């Protein structure tokens, strides 16, 4: 019926955001052909909104080790952050940003040259007993800009073939392992063969199957549905991040380095939140504990705003030299979609879906992973790997600390092209596989295409973004949890007669926005199951009818299994890692409250 | 009590190309909707006619996929708001002088073509001893604002006059800041072969002044400004 | 070769439909702004000021080679008649706001390439006192 | 006017196929933006001194006004056979539409001659056209 291009590569990478691009020209330098497939132009992701700082201990403000810079990861994370990679991360955070600056990002400077570094909430010096450190290392307030700026532009330095503006539709397997991707171009309609020999999956977080997120459109779960549709599991989907701060009504955010240098939250009656209702005695503490703060405010009486749902963040204290050096990128975002400047009257704050903790289960080196079905124990799974927002390497567990991730791509962006090279040889011939490889992944292209039915594709991605609004949220027990399971198990049952009305193959922008509701129907069916059965308070993900941790049976995490929609998903568990990579150079922490 | 007012877009679908572009009218309600364009453009495409296709990513205006020609002049549909008079229609257009693909979305080919040639990358050749970062002052850093934020949007290259007719030669004021980014980045050891692929006919000098440039950028940048620096540099050498 | 074929393969049903595609609209539909009427003036008043010189000094070059002996009362009079009292000041009018337009725009295209007076003020700024200019001095040549 | 076969589309290959860029050819590149400043700078100081000055002007104030004022308007019908009848669309007819300006305005220097010495300059002949 179609007809299908044939590509063969050594390495293939999805998505261009900072962490397939990282992992694109490391690659390419070391000598391989690798083809960084894109569906946006790659300085058009989701990383090029990050207002933050990149954390590293290189010590220009002050004195720094980095073992320090490691406890406030993992302690931050409810000791389920495996700790190897924790060690890794942060031992490997001086030499990653150094080399950052090498390749032209224009950072702040200090007053000898040196990189400037301010403060975020969540790190602190002398082993969590002391003073508030300066580890950040940022450009102003474009800080993902800049970074997708310079590293497109390395990536136009080595040979790296951009595909840009395909849409990659599933994986091809063959006995348990992969060999490539099958995608779609969107210019001229053409179905594309990639053939490798390792395929790297770094297509960002899923935020758009909530109702009101800080997420982007285009910012779905793609590839933790292309891997779990192939029958590998997904890992601790039951943790998402709830931001603090962020625009009534549309989503729009407002940076973590608002209530950075200088921030008050202001409720009805105007007292700055340190005790007497919801908080401990430090203000700015990480987004469970201040988030879990505001949402308790206005239900129980103290109703700001205009429906009594609303927060004030104060900036009227602050220098107007602040708000034009430090920050001014967030002086102009908040009288757009709000109305309101940011120099005297306080601008509108709304708790939003921020950040997804849960994706491919991954080594610290970057390969994926799977259990044996029968022994329970980790086994990979061959010429697959992950990396970015889409990858689970428990390196945040189960809240993710500020200006945190942006080093996840950066560094474990990295890591993934150190063992490629330490395991595959450059060149070597692909075996012969049958002629209809990928052909499941055409008959369901070819079913949403001539789709004929009731209800159009914009109506059930109403159904499914209020119901995980109502029922996954800050605060959840377990009979709002149970009916959470139940209402997105009638939807995904309505996804069978789905209407669309565009049956070109140019650019058919119908086509890709049901692809894009069946890859989020598979992550949000997992998100509420798995949310149902962990009978704990720890992390981003709260239990009124469990409110204590519990470090004796729940230190693990889940794996979810769905095959497609409508297919029941069973759950196991695995393991949390408690110990380092070298315990002589730093000991693994115990777990305190 | 609703409110309509009228949207016009310009449509045109590759599947049957025989038949010339056109405009389309849609009637929007005012009421359930929400300020921006592009609120008012995705409510389009749930409550009617689902085939109009366009770009967008972020809702906020850091990324640049939703430049389109709104009302007369270009810019992005997430922050230009409507204008709430139920009297007033409103016409929305792609960009001026590309060739379109479907509706709104033109080829933004040759645009990537140019800006890897002008080589966007650090070129130096000797790093320090000790592994720290390579030194650079304070008021050398302020040279660099209003330069490393633009985001690619090519607003600023399709209201140019003279890009319109030379675009396979002429590399329009977008990719030109993006030379004078590295011109004047005071760790780029290697500015002699960056002034040398601008020396010819049709490079650089096909800019007149004419500055719809400066005049139409969202993001409040000055193309502008920087081509005529570089001409002023290519000169007292 | 795959990736050599499937090169090939991908231009050929590319190129079929980008000869099909069509070029949106320029002029006619983009708002009228005053960095672009005023610098559109600039060409239009130097392309007919300097079609007159070249078409004068031709008529004054060919005579040369072409022994005819043409002074400038021979052709000062020739043009006093041929047309009505009121189009010689239609020409006299016309190219009078030309040359006004024309001589304030040279020094305003010359602060511009010293880097100077290019930020969204100054450019609106200097198009006021060139508009302004040209009133003052292309009614003070129809006087004298 | 012939038109060459163009580019199908617009574009030809793939976005990261770059741009090749032609040569450093600095004698129509930054030597070029010389003498449009120069023709430029020693005009409107010489049409200032022409308009506060009530008789004709000098021989010497004219044949000096009469020649910058050529390459004013040369290297202004050079920038419109650029930007118009350009190389890429019409080819050898950017050459021969160049060549106009060249032995169709070189015969109007002779013309000059004709006027700095039988009569009295070109202020004098736009002057008498009663402007
Ligand atoms: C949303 C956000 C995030 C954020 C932040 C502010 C906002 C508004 N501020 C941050 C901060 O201050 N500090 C920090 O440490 N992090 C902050 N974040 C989070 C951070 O931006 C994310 O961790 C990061 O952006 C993740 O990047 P990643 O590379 O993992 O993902 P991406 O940027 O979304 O790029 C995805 C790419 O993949 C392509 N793609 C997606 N699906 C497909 C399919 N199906 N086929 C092909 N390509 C695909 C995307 O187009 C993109 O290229
Ligand atoms: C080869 C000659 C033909 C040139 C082209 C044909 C005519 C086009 C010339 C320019 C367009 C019209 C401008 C002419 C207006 C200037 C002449 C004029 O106004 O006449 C009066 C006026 C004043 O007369 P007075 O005796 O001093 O006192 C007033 C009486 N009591 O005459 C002048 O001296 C004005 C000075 C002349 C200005 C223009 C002279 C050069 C024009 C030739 C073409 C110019 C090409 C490019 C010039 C633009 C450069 C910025
Ligand atoms: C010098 O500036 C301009 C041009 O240069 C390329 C034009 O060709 C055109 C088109 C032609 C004319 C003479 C208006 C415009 C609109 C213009 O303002
Ligand atoms: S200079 Fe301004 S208009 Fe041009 S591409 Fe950059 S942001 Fe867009
Ligand atoms: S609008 Fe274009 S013509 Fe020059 S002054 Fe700006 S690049
Ligand atoms: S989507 Fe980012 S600017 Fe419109």
């Amino acid at each position: 019926k179609y007809h299908i291009i044939d590509h063969e590569y050594d390495c293939v990478v999805i998505g261009a955001g900072g962490a397939g691009l990282r992992a694109a020209f490391g690659l390419a330098e070391a000598g391989y052909k690798t083809a960084c497939i894109s569906k946006l132009f790659p300085t058009r992701s989701h990383t090029v909104a990050a207002q933050g700082g990149i954390n590293a201990a290189l010590g220009n403000m002050h004195k720094d080790n980095w073992k320090w810079h490691m406890y406030d990861t993992v302690k931050g994370s409810d000791w389920l952050g495996d700790q190897d990679s924790i060690h890794y991360m942060t031992r490997e955070a001086p030499k990653s940003i150094i080399e950052l600056e090498h390749y032209g990002v224009p950072f702040s400077r200090t007053e000898n040259g040196k990189i400037y570094q301010r403060a975020f909430g969540g790190q602190t010096k002398e082993y969590g007993k002391g003073a508030q450190a300066y580890r950040t290392c940022a450009v102003a307030d474009r800080t993902g800009h800049a970074l997708l700026h310079t590293l497109y532009g390395q990536a136009l330095r080595h040979d790296t073939h951009f595909f840009i503006e395909y849409f990659a539709l599933d994986l091809l397997t063959h006995n348990g392992e992969v060999v490539g991707v099958i995608a779609y171009n969107q210019e001229d309609g053409t179905i594309h063969r990639f053939r490798a020999h390792k395929t790297i999956i770094a297509t960002g977080g899923y935020g758009r199957a909530y109702f009101s997120c800080t997420s982007a459109h285009t910012c779905t779960g793609d590839g933790n549905a292309m891997v779990s549709r192939a029958g590998f599991p997904l890992q601790d989907l039951e943790f998402v991040q709830f931001h603090p701060s962020g625009i009534y009504g549309s989503g729009c955010l407002i940076t973590e380095g608002a209530r950075g240098e200088g921030g008050f939250l202001v409720n009805s009656e105007g007292e700055r939140f340190m005790e007497r209702y919801a908080p401990t005695a430090k203000d700015l503490a990480c987004r469970d504990v201040v988030s879990r703060a505001i949402t308790m405010e206005i239900r129980e009486g103290r109703g700001v705003g205009k429906k009594k749902d609303h927060m004030y963040l104060q900036l009227s204290h602050l220098p107007p030299e602040v708000l034009k050096e430090r920050l001014p990128g967030i002086s102009e975002t908040a009288a757009i979609f709000a109305g309101v400047d940011v120099t005297k009257e306080p601008i509108p704050i709304i708790p939003t879906v921020h950040y997804n903790m849960g994706g491919i289960p991954t080594k610290w080196n970057g390969e994926a992973l799977t259990i044996d079905e029968e022994t329970g124990e980790d086994k990979v799974i061959p010429g697959l790997m992950a990396c970015g927002e889409a990858a689970c390497v428990s390196v945040h567990g189960a809240n993710r600390l500020g200006a945190n991730s942006l080093l996840d791509l950066v560094v474990f962006g990295r890591a993934v092209a150190h063992t490629v090279a330490d395991t595959l040889q450059p060149g070597l011939p692909h075996k012969p596989l049958p002629s209809d490889l990928g052909k499941e992944s055409i008959a369901n292209l070819d079913k949403l295409r001539n789709a004929n039915g009731s209800r159009s594709t914009a109506e059930i991605r109403m159904n499914m973004k209020q119901t995980m609004q109502k029922d996954v949220s800050v605060f959840r027990t377990q009979s709002s949890l149970d009916e959470g399971v139940r209402n997105i198990t009638a939807v995904e049952k309505t996804f069978d007669d789905v209407k669309t009305t565009d049956r070109s193959m140019i650019w058919n922008s119908d086509l890709v926005e049901t692809l894009e509701l069946q890859n989020l129907l598979t992550c949000a069916s997992q998100t509420a199951v798995s949310a149902a059965n962990r009978k704990e308070s720890r992390g981003a993900h709260a239990r009124e009818d469990y409110p204590n941790r519990d470090d004796e049976h729940w230190m693990k995490h889940t794996l979810s299994w769905q095959k497609d929609v409508a297919a029941p998903v069973t759950l196991k568990y695995r393991r949390v890692i408690d110990h380092t990579l070298d315990e002589k150079e730093c000991p693994s922490v115990p777990p305190t409250v | 009590t609703p409110r309509l007012k009228t949207f016009k877009v310009y449509r045109w679908n590759p599947d049957e190309p025989s038949a010339k572009p056109h405009l389309q009218s849609y009637q929007v309600d005012l009421n359930d909707c929400g300020p921006m364009v592009l609120d008012a453009l995705l409510k389009i495409k749930d409550e009617q006619d689902s085939t109009l296709t366009f770009r967008r990513s972020c809702r906020e205006g850091i990324c640049g996929s939703c430049a389109m020609n709104i009302g007369g002049r270009n810019t992005l549909a997430c922050i230009c708001k409507i204008d709430q008079n139920e009297s007033k229609q409103l016409k929305i257009y792609p960009l001026p002088h590309m060739f379109i693909v479907k509706d709104l979305v033109p080829d933004l080919t040759n645009f990537y073509q140019q800006y890897k040639s002008i080589q966007p990358y650090l070129q130096r050749s000797s790093f320090p001893k000790d592994g720290t970062e390579v030194l650079q002052s304070i008021e050398d850093r302020k040279k660099l604002d209003g330069l490393y934020e633009c985001i690619l949007c090519a607003c600023c290259s399709t209201s140019c006059p003279s890009y319109w007719w030379n675009q396979e030669q002429y590399l329009g004021p977008a990719v030109l800041m993006q030379a004078y980014r590295w011109l004047i980045d005071s760790r780029d050891q290697a500015t002699k072969t960056r002034k040398a692929m601008l020396n010819n006919s049709m490079s650089l000098y096909r800019c007149h002044t004419i500055m719809n440039c400066t005049r139409t950028c969202p993001k409040g940048l000055n193309p502008g400004l920087a081509i005529a620096e570089i001409k002023k540099s290519l000169a007292f050498a | 070769e795959m990736n050599t074929k499937a090169a090939i393969a991908e231009e050929q049903i590319l190129n079929k439909q980008r000869a099909r595609r069509p070029i949106s609209p320029h002029l006619t539909i983009y708002q009228p702004q005053l960095t672009w009427y005023l610098s559109s003036f600039h060409r239009i008043s130097l392309v007919l000021m300097g079609l007159g010189f070249y078409l004068f000094t031709i008529l004054f070059g060919v005579s040369g080679l072409l022994g005819l002996g043409l002074t400038t009362e021979k052709v000062s009079n020739w043009y006093h008649q041929k047309f009505s009292k009121i189009t010689e000041w239609s020409i006299k009018g016309s190219f009078a706001y030309l040359f006004a337009i024309h001589y304030g725009g040279a020094i305003r295209h010359l602060i511009w390439d010293t880097a100077k007076e290019l930020t969204l003020k100054g450019v609106y700024r200097t198009g006021y006192a060139l508009i302004g200019f040209t009133a003052v001095l292309g009614t003070y040549l129809l006087t004298l | 006017l012939p038109v060459l076969p163009q580019k199908p589309g617009g574009v030809r290959g793939t976005p990261n196929d770059a741009y090749v860029p032609p040569p450093e050819n600095k004698l129509e590149g930054s030597y070029h933006w010389y003498m449009e400043k120069i023709f430029a700078l020693s005009v409107v100081p010489l049409a200032t001194t022409a308009m506060l000055t009530t008789g004709p002007l000098s021989t010497a104030a004219d044949s000096f006004f009469s020649v910058m004022l050529l390459g004013y308007c040369y290297m202004e019908f050079n920038s419109c056979i650029t930007d118009y009848i350009s190389g890429r669309v019409y080819g050898v007819w950017h050459k021969y539409a160049m060549y106009m300006l060249g032995l169709g305005s070189a015969v109007s220097l002779f013309g000059i001659y004709k006027l700095e010495t039988e009569n009295d300059g070109v202020v004098g002949l736009v002057k008498s056209l009663w402007d």
